[PDB]
């Protein structure tokens, strides 16, 4: 396996503008024999270019690639919006056969700072009749993808009980929506009786929490 | 003309082994070079090995040798990959790609890696003021195995404000997934709110509808 | 590339 960076880990850019993607080896690539792929959600990874620099049949003009020794770059041209997705250079070898995917470059489209709109959902009476609690704090619709989320149960702050998850970018607006969720029995659920999550992002002023009481 | 078509998804339990498939369609006239290339939850691509176009010979990468046996049937134009002592992190997408430089591919098959037994998800309500008059709802679908689910909103009517969560694997090796949508607060009187939720692996259809507390 | 690779496979047939 060969050693691999990638820079930057995401590129921030509106349709249009023009991407360099960076591949770096840690000792100069034999034979320039450096691939690029292209990997979009749900989908596998489709060949973009190999040997430093052709371009794989079907592949737009705008792609490009060029490099030697330890350096190597793909550029698009004019970003499409079908551009937008995961890059992964690729080392390969043959003697022994050898393929090494990079660690990959993210190329996002940049938009104008949106501050996330905040909920924070009680567990369901149906749940809370299983035996377990689940509560949920929703952040729509925001960029950039950074942000910070704090729980506080009768005002003590909370830590590794939560998990979270998020959303790819969307197509129409170019935000991102999360979720974080901490889970409770319904006996540790009725021990407290506020419960509060508070959202740090960029977009914010000063820090929004939602809350509710246990009961009401 | 060059495709690839793989085989279904597997379930194993750790220390068990799977076999997956690989069929060449299309312009099947030539035979080519065959790798395999695998994916976990999170993590980009990982090349596993090459076998030749006639299968005389193999290379794994050193991370699987020992683990993975590729062999190949000429006759049906199809390609096995075995791996054997299967362990959670073996949990991925697995890939079959052509020719020199990974030219083409297959579907992916997912292989999940566990202890659990199939289970169906239980949905439950996340019930909707706000400064605009949009109210967040949603669906929570919790402790399914194994992956993957689906949620549409009114039987695909509703798309728009809609987010389905990528799924998280619990401690409890179940995993559990929301899916949100927001509405106008002033159509909670009169619109129907309803979240289809298909998991085919247990053959669970669940339509749960979501209304204000 | 191509040569190289049939190559490594060459005393396999």
């Amino acid at each position: 396996e060969f050693v691999l960076t990638q820079s930057p880990g995401t590129l921030s850019l509106s349709p249009g503008e023009r991407a360099t993607l960076s591949c770096r080896a840690s000792q100069s690539v034999t034979s320039n024999y450096l691939a690029w792929y292209q990997q979009k959600p749900g989908q596998a990874p489709r060949l973009l270019i190999f040997g430093a620099s052709s371009r794989a049949t079907g592949i737009p003009d705008r792609f490009s690639g060029s490099g030697s020794g330890t350096d190597f770059t793909l550029t698009i041209s004019r970003l499409e919006p079908e551009d937008f997705a995961v890059y992964y250079c690729q080392q390969y070898g043959s003697s022994p056969p050898m393929y090494t995917f990079g660690p990959g470059t993210k190329v996002e489209i940049k938009r104008t700072v949106a501050a996330p709109s905040v909920f924070i959902f009680p567990p369901s009476d149906e749940q809370l009749k299983s035996g377990t609690a689940s509560v949920v704090c929703l952040l729509n619709n925001f960029y950039p993808r950074e942000a910070k989320v704090q729980w506080k149960v009768d005002n003590a702050l909370q830590s590794g009980n939560s998990q979270e998850s998020v959303t790819e970018q969307d197509s129409k607006d170019s935000t991102y929506s999360l979720s974080s969720t901490l889970t409770l029995s319904k006996a540790d659920y009725e021990k407290h009786k506020v419960y509060a999550c508070e959202v740090t992002h960029q977009g914010l002023s000063s820090p929004v929490t939602k809350s509710f009481n246990r009961g009401e | 003309q060059l495709q690839l078509v793989q085989s279904g998804a597997e379930v194993k339990k750790p220390g068990a082994s799977v076999k997956l498939s690989c069929k060449a369609s299309g312009n099947t006239f030539t035979s080519h070079y065959i790798h395999w290339v695998r994916q976990a939850p999170g993590q980009g691509p990982e090349w596993m090995g090459i076998i030749n176009p006639s299968g005389s010979g193999t290379r794994y990468a050193q991370k699987f040798q020992g683990r993975v046996t590729m062999t190949r049937d000429t006759s049906t134009s199809t390609v096995y990959m075995e791996l054997v002592s299967l362990r959670f992190e073996d949990t991925a997408v697995y890939y079959c790609a052509g020719d020199y430089y990974l030219d083409y591919w297959g579907q992916g098959t997912l292989v999940t890696v566990s202890s659990a037994s199939t289970k169906g998800p239980s949905v439950f309500p996340l019930a909707p003021s706000t400064s605009g008059g949009t109210a967040a709802l949603g669906c929570l679908v919790k402790d399914y195995f194994p992956e993957p689910v689906t949620v549409s909103w009114n039987s695909g009517a509703l798309t728009s404000g809609v987010h389905t969560f990528p799924a998280v694997l619990q401690s409890s090796g179940l995993y559990s997934l929301s899916s949100v949508v927001t509405v106008p607060s002033s159509s909670l009187g009169t619109q129907t709110y309803i979240c289809n939720v298909n998991h085919k692996p247990s053959n669970t259809k669940v339509d749960k509808k979501v209304e204000p507390k | 590339f191509k040569e190289e690779l049939d190559k490594y496979f060459k005393n396999h047939t």
